[PDB]
């Protein structure tokens, strides 16, 4: 579910 | 026009179309069907981005059936669970294909051949996002080697960024971005991730006043990713 | 345990959430292509339908994505650019034709002809006008003028039924009325008459429990159109 | 482009 990029 | 030019011409209008697996094809033309030259910044980009979106479609459809065959086991509705897993294991089969694309191109030319420290902690990030993806849903001795495996690259990459590379460049920012939640979502470490986090996010905020127009856009957002997964986790 | 019909329609339910609508496509295919003359349950009709809309609209979102983009180079002199549009749109539009295809040549076999409520006779029919449409938006020379007329035949005589046999609130009434009002403005070019039917279907409803969202959905789709047909 | 159901 977390932010990643 | 030449080879290697219309391919990218073709990977962007594949981006367009919401065309995935056909941009990844595009991309693939190009690298290895190089030599050993490295790939541009517009090539890398466009590499990890059509990977990133077909493996993506892919982890939100593991997600939803992984969470539906869950609540079916809940209700003791046994035969659904045997329908849901089986076609769990068909997704599950693509997830590991995938990776397995990205992880054969990193592995036989993209590491080998970066020289700009820049670009070892790019294709190492990579490398550490595909093993991530693998721990996601293998299990076992499957996992502790997918988890092992992410670890050692994203340790590589964190040794050379911190050394080479400004505090706010953007690929530093993101490799401390996906380190955090490796650690928070594989090593459930909720306080590693908010201190590796936080650390990364402080060590950029010392050194704005200079901070290139060029990686403005990029870091900000990435700041403001590193901010908001502190939110939720605090 | 559940039979094989009970179970690809489940099959077809996790592909949905999945959101690998190819998948699910091919099991609803299978629930189809194993009966014989029983006509399919509202709710599978209901997912064949969902199933395919999917399918077929992710190419239509590519196609006028590269329709947008050879146009654009076209007039930038691009001539290499244009070709490499040109035959990458080819390739999104026999994808675009052999969807089509799949769905028109299973109304025309079994679905339309076992149809015997006046309910299920509206919609397959309604089925057929939707997917010459999309036909109708991309073929060019004959094969354009076959599609529209076919497009044009098929929702005019679901309307005779839906006139004579269903209520104006109806969901599929309102459907039927919403898309053949698109029918005549996007491809037979003629604003007047989208306006006529869509204002007469809105006003008619706007006279008469299980169909209130899905009709209050429709109605607002209608006034939607009206206020930007309009309005441009 | 314009809205279907
Ligand atoms: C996506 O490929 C195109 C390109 O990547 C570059 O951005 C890199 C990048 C993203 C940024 C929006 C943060 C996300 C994907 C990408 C290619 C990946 C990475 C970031 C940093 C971490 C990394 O992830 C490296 O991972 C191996 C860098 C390379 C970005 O500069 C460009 O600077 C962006 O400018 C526009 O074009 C880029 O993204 C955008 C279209 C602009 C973003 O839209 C609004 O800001
Ligand atoms: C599961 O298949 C879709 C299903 O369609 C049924 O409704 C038909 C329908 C639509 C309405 C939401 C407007 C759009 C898809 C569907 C299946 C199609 C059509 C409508 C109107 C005409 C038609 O288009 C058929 O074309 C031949 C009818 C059949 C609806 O009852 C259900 O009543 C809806 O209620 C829930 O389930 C339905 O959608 C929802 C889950 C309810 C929530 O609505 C969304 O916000
Ligand atoms: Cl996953």
């Amino acid at each position: 579910q977390s932010y990643t990029v | 026009p030449t080879a290697r030019e219309e391919n990218v011409y073709m990977a962007k209008l594949a981006e367009q179309a919401e065309r995935y697996e056909e941009m990844v094809e595009f991309m693939e033309k190009v690298s290895n069907s190089l030599g050993s030259e490295e790939l541009t910044v517009e090539e890398r980009n466009l590499l990890s981005v059509a990977y990133k979106n077909v493996i993506g479609a892919r982890r939100a459809s593991w997600r939803i059936i992984s969470s539906i065959e869950q609540k079916e086991e809940s209700r003791g509705n046994e035969e659904h669970v045997n329908s849901i897993r089986e076609y769990r294991s068909k997704i599950e089969n693509e997830l590991s294909k995938i990776c397995d694309g990205i992880l054969k191109l990193l592995d036989a030319k993209l590491i080998p051949s970066a020289a700009s420290g820049d670009s070892k902690v790019f294709y190492l990030k990579m490398k550490g996002d595909y093993h991530r993806y693998l721990a996601e849903f293998k299990t076992g001795a499957e996992r502790k080697e997918a988890a092992e495996s992410t670890l050692t690259a994203y340790k590589a990459a964190q040794d050379i960024a911190t050394t080479e590379l400004a505090p706010t460049h953007p690929i530093r920012l993101g490799l401390a971005l996906n380190f955090s939640v490796f650690y928070y979502e594989i090593l459930n470490s909720p306080d590693r991730a908010c201190n590796l986090a936080k650390q990364a996010f402080d060590e950029a905020i010392a050194e704005l006043d200079t901070l290139g127009e060029e990686s403005y856009k990029d870091s900000t957002l990435i700041m403001q990713l590193l901010r908001d997964n502190l939110t939720l986790w605090t």
